[PDB]
């Protein structure tokens, strides 16, 4: 046989990324995952060059930073693709989980496929808090305070895991190194969670627009898609690189600019874009312990689509009602970013607690009953008697 | 939020650095340097930038080299290991007005004048929200308004009450390139040379967009065409089915 | 096109012809752009700003 | 949901003529909406189809069906990446729309409930 | 070798699909096609056409979430002015 | 089929550490490989928890590494542990290529996956040296020095390389910082080559000490092989611990508890241990370009043994005179390693210049030439005509 | 699925070996076998057998090297002392 299938290593290459047989009717939607992994390579490699420069004292942290910006050639190029490769790396991650809501991708049989996807998504989160500390600017300080404070709500030994998470009476410098040591780490443990999502892919296979199988006509992964995946690699650096060129700190916060003080948190707090959503769940619960466990509900939540979806159709082509409440969902997933983004204040805190609520019920309320009423519709308009 | 608290919105001036194929005007920033060597320095640090970065942007080797000598760095002891000083040198960094938190709070009713380095990068607004800020003291507070003693009245400024007096006024700097010192002239100058100070890279990095633009761009519109061309036998394949006997 | 058919002749063009017209590319469209570059900035450059400046 | 629980509500809604004439309208407004016809499918090709139910049924399936599903299906497909729809004349009729294998999902979702119900029936003396 | 899951999706020469017969495909090489100046006067009056099917879909749900954001913040700002103190003093606490 | 068979992670675990059909007769010196994963462990795991608490700035790097060992909780264990395992990390790995050597394990169908453990034995001798510099002691700062500047001996662009590798004009911040964000790196690397190690092992098996055929009678990993590791995993612990408790510092260098000086180098500077047969073979060329290319040569060498072993049985247990020189090989080897302990002086520089010659002439003529001679041997002693 | 090199291992029910005809094999149960206070009186006069075929090969290389090793030791410590100087002397440049 051919060497790229005999032989054990390029035999995986052949396997997964040649002869790899792709359903024909895949769109542009499917090249998100690919762009996925260009994202984690550009971290990573952005990430090692920097820490080379980089110290994670606290007395230093913040001006190795700014060395890196100032003095090493290209330095600021290197933050500034990190900085901005992080937001873009939420961006597609979105759009990623959106195309597999949508298409009825967490469905049988690649519901572990979907649920090792829900890991990932937490260790990125995790990933880009642990860097967001490590420059020590305000926004630094206080949103490691805020975060390792989550765990103050666990009852009895709560207080406990904080001063052993922070090293100490407070966020100080056992806490940002030990957080650049673990920023480090993670992004390996992401690796190999992708290397596992990527085998549970291969057993069945991607799914396609019709939400029907692929199996009457594949075409192979090489050429058809390798060159389909370089068009919109093209474009998602392009786009990058009109932000790190001509917009590094747009998606950024000008806080982080002033080195964390531990007396003074700034009336400008406000969390990366990203956690947006999140944050507002959490804040729209006037109660400390059930804030927190209301956030996390909100992406553990993701874990019980495959049993609330009753349909009996795989994806939302052909579902007119499911369409219209997913994009309910989408939209309201925004007016929670943007609640996180402003006040807590009249309207507005209203507001977060009814597209809190909208939110879960439209796994636990809407996407059961509106499925099963479609599965009805579909019946009684062919049927003759 | 009230209006007063959120403070007034700075408006935007046509700054000439603006836009993705604009540099700084590298005049601009020589004078700034000035405004804030006359004025500004007796208050406000500015440790993040080192002498020699001066040169070849404001002003020439010989310029900074007599700059940085006009001030005393700790040097190495001697022989003997007493303490000496030294004049500075191009490697130095561009040292401040107090020696420590302390000392500057007590030289200000005990408000404590940020560094600049990062200034302009770090407020929403940027260049706008400086320079209106230098330029917006009015002669008397809005009606009804009770400030604290010591402070001063500022709308640019988030709630309003602001540490630091007005500081520019009218020909209090002689210009060495003949241009007449009006104050906005001179928050136009420091506010260019500030961030120059927060982003020395400006220039060179938009050059570099720009050939990074072009060339992505084209791979882009390329790399369409090349798909398409992989792509024309399955999209124009035609199937016919006669069912089976 | 016919002006392909002269260089390379119905055949693609090869690896070694592509290394080298990209150390060719960089450096022509490099000058090509600061060229540009520095002449739309004409007046605001440290260049144009040393020309009335002498001490 | 099981097709046995689609078919009980769906046949009482079909033979009270008080919901019949209200809802079959609206559902056939439904149908025409999704769209599928237009690429050629009938329904019953749209079912998810990696189940035992399913496998079984699609097993069951005389040749010539099975033949033209394969048909339609990558007549879908091929019109999806194209990004067209069939002509006209190519669409499935509500005549054509039929549920084709519904009898064989049905009667392979009673064997399989018959089988759980004897695997665990107890026994009283 | 090691045994292995049955799965929905097998490889080249086993897909797992059912049985085709009576299926008959035909395709031109891309080298033997037009250059592609051709789209455009057949297809461009052709696409377009996969967002009238969908645009409502999507419009109308911005459209509720978009009035509803604009909604409270106009009310917002007006709490915060001086006409507004006093419906802030009474929808506050 | 058992569930351990049909998920697809729990598969891998069972065909690689459970069902995995081992030859029934692999002795003790089988059980190293075992060792070694444990030993990959042991470091990354220490090398995590350290740096949390280490800080790369030339100034602060030695007193960082003293914090830990005075300030941190049971830091000594961790820094012991790490140190001391380092070397045994070594022990076994010279012990597994030893076993390598004599059972014929690189010849085919297994040449692959000897080549795959010689760029492991150079990626992690190239991790401790990373390592070793971290600490910043005396032994650090020559220890980069010297090793940096195997590189000046490249042809015209070779004090560019040097220079570029230090990120200035001698050893210095920029260069320890690097270091220790490469030395984080590195580990990483060795884990994804020891998985493709382990993958060239699995299409083939393992080898035993009969040299020929497993194939008649093979027995599960699991019970019988997985006891039977645990046995020398508790004998390698058990040591390791004598050491680290008892004896920590005995491998080790006293310079190393001296802060870098960059104006003085310690007249008893001594490579670390593992180190030391391969500068010997520098040390015993008396040019520098051909010292560093012949001690590179002798890492490299280890390739060319497929070749060279012209025997038609495998392994060395039914070979008398390959036996016999297999010993002279090993003790040679030792002897390369006291010779490199030792002055630059007289006796000295001839033993090793003649022990550097029977290193290589091991395997590129008496291995050939021996191999040859006990082939026909084998023959002429049973045929009659 | 994906196809597959042909090795010299397969596995369980498929090893590769030859076929196997007329070898009849038998054991017992370790449950049912002497708690392990056996070895010794049996077997400890048995092993430290092989160590015999084998001393030879190690121990006359390890004689070689270490006689090789005490010698330029000595000489070594000769050469540095009082007695040695004019020797030293001669061999050294
Ligand atoms: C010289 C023209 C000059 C500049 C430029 C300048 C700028 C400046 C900024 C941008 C701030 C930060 C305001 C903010 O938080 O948004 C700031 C703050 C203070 N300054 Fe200043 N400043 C200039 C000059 C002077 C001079 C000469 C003095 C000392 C007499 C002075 C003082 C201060 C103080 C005090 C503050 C703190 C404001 C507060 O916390 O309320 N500045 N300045
Ligand atoms: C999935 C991968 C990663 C993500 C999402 C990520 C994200 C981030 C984020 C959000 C920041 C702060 C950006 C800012 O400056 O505002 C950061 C900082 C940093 N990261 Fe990462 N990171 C990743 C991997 C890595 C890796 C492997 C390293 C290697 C050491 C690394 C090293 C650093 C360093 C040195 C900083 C501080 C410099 C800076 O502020 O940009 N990162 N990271
Ligand atoms: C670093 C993160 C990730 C990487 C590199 C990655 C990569 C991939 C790749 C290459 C594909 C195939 C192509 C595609 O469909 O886009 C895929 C499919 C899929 N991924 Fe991910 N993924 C990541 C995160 C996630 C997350 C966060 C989820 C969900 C919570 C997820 C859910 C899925 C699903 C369900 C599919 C199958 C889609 C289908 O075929 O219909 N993935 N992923
Ligand atoms: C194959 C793996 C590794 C090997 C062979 C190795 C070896 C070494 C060696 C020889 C030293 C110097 C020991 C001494 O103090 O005398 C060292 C130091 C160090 N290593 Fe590693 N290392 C490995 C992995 C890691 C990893 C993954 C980390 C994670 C950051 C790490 C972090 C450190 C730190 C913080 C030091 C300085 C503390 C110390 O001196 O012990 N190492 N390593
Ligand atoms: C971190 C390093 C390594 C790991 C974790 C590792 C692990 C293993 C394992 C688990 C085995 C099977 C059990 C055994 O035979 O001991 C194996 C076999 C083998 N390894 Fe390694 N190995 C490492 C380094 C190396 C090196 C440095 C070489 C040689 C330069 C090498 C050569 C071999 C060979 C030839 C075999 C087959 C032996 C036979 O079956 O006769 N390995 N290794
Ligand atoms: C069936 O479905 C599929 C499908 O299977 C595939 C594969 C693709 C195509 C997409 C991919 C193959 C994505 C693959 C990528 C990954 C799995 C990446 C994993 C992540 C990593 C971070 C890689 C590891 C990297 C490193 C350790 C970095 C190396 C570091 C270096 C060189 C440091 C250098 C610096 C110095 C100083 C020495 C599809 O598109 C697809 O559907 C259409
Ligand atoms: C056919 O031959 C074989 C054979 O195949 C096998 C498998 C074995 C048995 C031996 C093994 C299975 C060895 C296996 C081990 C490995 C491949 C290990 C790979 C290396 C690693 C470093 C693992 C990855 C680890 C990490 C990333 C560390 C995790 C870090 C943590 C938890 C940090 C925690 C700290 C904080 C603060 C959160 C044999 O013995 C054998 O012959 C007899
Ligand atoms: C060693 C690792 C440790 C201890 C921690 C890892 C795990 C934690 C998380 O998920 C993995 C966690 C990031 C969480 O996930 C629920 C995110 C949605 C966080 C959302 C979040 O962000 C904020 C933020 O960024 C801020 O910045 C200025 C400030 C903030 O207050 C004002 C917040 C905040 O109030 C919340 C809820
Ligand atoms: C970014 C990574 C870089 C630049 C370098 C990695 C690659 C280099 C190596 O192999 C991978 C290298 C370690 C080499 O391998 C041939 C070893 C056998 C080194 C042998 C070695 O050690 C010494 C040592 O330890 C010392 O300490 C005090 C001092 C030394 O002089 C006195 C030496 C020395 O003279 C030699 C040859």
């Amino acid at each position: 046989m051919a060497f790229r299938k005999s032989n054990v290593y390029l035999s995986l290459v052949n396997s997964y990324i040649i002869d790899s047989p792709q359903p024909s009717s895949i769109n542009y939607w499917w090249n998100m995952g690919s762009l996925l992994g260009l994202c984690l390579v550009i971290q990573i490699v952005t990430g090692i060059f920097m820490a080379m420069h980089y110290s994670s004292n606290i007395e230093l942290a913040f001006s190795s930073v700014e060395h890196i910006m100032r003095d090493v050639h290209n330095g600021y190029i290197l933050r500034y693709l990190h900085a901005n490769g992080a937001s873009f790396f939420f961006m597609v991650m979105f759009m990623h989980m959106a195309k597999g809501l949508y298409y009825g991708s967490y469905r049988s049989p690649r519901v572990t496929l979907w649920n090792v996807g829900v890991i990932i998504f937490t260790l990125t989160i995790a990933t880009a808090f642990l860097g967001y500390c490590c420059v020590y600017g305000q926004m630094s300080h206080w949103g490691a305070t805020v975060i390792t404070n989550l765990f103050s709500a666990i009852p009895f030994v709560g207080n406990d895991i904080v001063s052993w998470l922070w090293g100490g009476f407070s966020v100080s410098n056992p806490t940002i190194q030990r957080f650049f040591a673990l920023h480090y780490l993670v992004p390996f443990i992401i690796a190999a969670m992708v290397i596992m999502h990527l085998m549970a892919l291969h057993i069945h296979g991607s799914s396609n627009p019709l939400g029907i199988t692929g199996n009457l006509d594949r075409i192979p992964m090489h050429s058809y898609f390798i060159f389909k995946d370089l068009v919109t690699v093209f474009l998602f650096m392009l786009i990058l690189a009109l932000f790190v060129f001509y917009s590094p700190n747009t998606l950024g916060h000008p806080d982080n600019y002033i080195p964390g003080n531990p007396l003074v948190t700034p009336a400008s707090i406000v969390p990366e874009w990203y956690l947006l959503p999140f944050y507002a769940i959490l804040r729209s619960i006037p109660d400390k312990l059930l804030g927190v466990i209301t956030m996390f509900a909100a992406i553990l939540v993701l874990l019980v689509l495959p049993f609330t979806d009753r349909s009996v159709v795989r994806g939302n082509t052909f579902k007119v009602l499911s369409k219209f409440f997913f994009f309910i969902f989408v939209f309201n997933f925004v007016l929670l970013g943007q609640i996180g983004a402003c006040h807590v204040e009249v309207p507005y805190v209203l507001m977060g607690q009814i597209a809190t609520f909208i939110y879960f019920a439209y796994f636990l309320i809407i996407v059961p009953v509106i499925s099963t009423i479609e599965n009805v519709l579909f019946y009684i308009g062919r049927v003759n008697k | 939020m009230t209006a007063a608290e959120h403070g007034l919105h700075a408006p935007a001036y046509a700054w000439s650095h603006n836009g993705p194929f604009e540099t700084f005007d590298h005049a601009s920033i020589r004078r700034g340097y000035q405004v804030y060597r006359e004025v500004c320095a007796a208050c406000h640090s500015l440790d993040r930038v080192a002498w020699r970065t001066l040169v070849g942007v404001s002003h020439t080797n010989e310029e900074v080299r007599n700059m940085a000598e006009e001030f005393e760095y700790d040097d190495e002891p001697d022989e003997q290991g007493n303490p000496k000083k030294r004049p500075g040198k191009l490697s130095d960094y561009i040292p401040g007005p107090y020696p420590n938190e302390q000392a500057a709070r007590a030289a200000n009713q005990g408000a404590l004048p940020p560094d600049l380095s990062l200034i302009v990068k770090a407020r929403h607004g940027g260049c706008d929200y400086i320079f209106s800020l230098l330029t917006g003291y009015p002669d008397e507070p809005p009606a009804g308004v009770a400030l604290p003693p010591g402070s001063n009245y500022n709308p640019y400024f988030p709630g309003g009450s602001i540490a630091m007096a007005r500081v520019l006024f009218d020909d209090m700097v002689e210009y060495e390139d003949g241009t007449p010192a009006t104050t906005s002239q001179m928050a136009k100058d420091v506010t260019t040379f500030l961030n120059w100070c927060a982003e020395p890279e400006h220039d060179e990095r938009k050059r570099l967009g720009l050939k990074t633009v072009i060339i992505l761009s084209s791979l882009y519109l390329l790399s369409i065409w090349v798909k398409k061309f992989k792509w024309a036998g399955i999209k124009t394949r035609k199937f016919v089915f006669n069912p089976p006997k | 096109s016919s002006l392909y058919k002269t260089f390379f002749k119905r055949n693609a063009v090869f690896v070694g012809t592509i290394f080298a017209g990209a150390f060719v590319f960089q450096t022509v469209f490099d000058t090509a752009i600061t060229s540009w570059y520095e002449n739309h900035n004409k007046g605001k450059l440290w260049k144009d700003v040393k020309a009335r400046i002498a001490a | 949901q099981s097709f046995t629980s689609i078919a009980r509500i769906g046949d009482y809604i079909l033979k009270s003529p008080v919901l019949s004439k209200l809802c079959v309208p609206v559902a056939n407004q439904f149908i025409n909406l999704a769209g599928y016809k237009k690429l050629g499918l009938k329904f019953d090709d749209l079912i998810a189809e990696e189940n035992p139910i399913m496998q079984t049924a699609l097993r069951r399936l005389p040749e010539d069906e099975s033949y033209a599903r394969a048909y339609r299906i990558i007549r879908a497909h091929q019109t999806e990446l194209t990004h067209h729809l069939l002509p006209r004349n190519e669409w499935i009729k509500a005549q054509e729309d039929v549920p084709y294998l519904l009898p064989y999902i049905l009667e392979a979702e009673a064997a399989a409930k018959e089988k759980d119900e004897l695997d665990n029936i107890e026994v009283s003396k | 070798g090691p045994p292995s899951g049955k799965t929905y999706m097998g490889w080249w020469g086993h897909m797992g699909g059912p049985k085709q017969k009576g299926i008959t495909s035909y395709a031109v090489s891309p080298y033997a096609q037009k250059p592609l100046q051709g789209i455009f006067h057949n297809a461009v009056f052709n696409s377009f056409r996969r967002f009238k099917s969908q645009f409502l879909y999507v419009l109308i749900p911005a459209g509720i979430y978009w009035y509803w954001w604009k909604n409270g913040n106009e009310y917002n700002e007006f709490l915060y002015s001086k006409a507004g103190r006093e419906e802030l003093e009474r929808v506050n606490v």
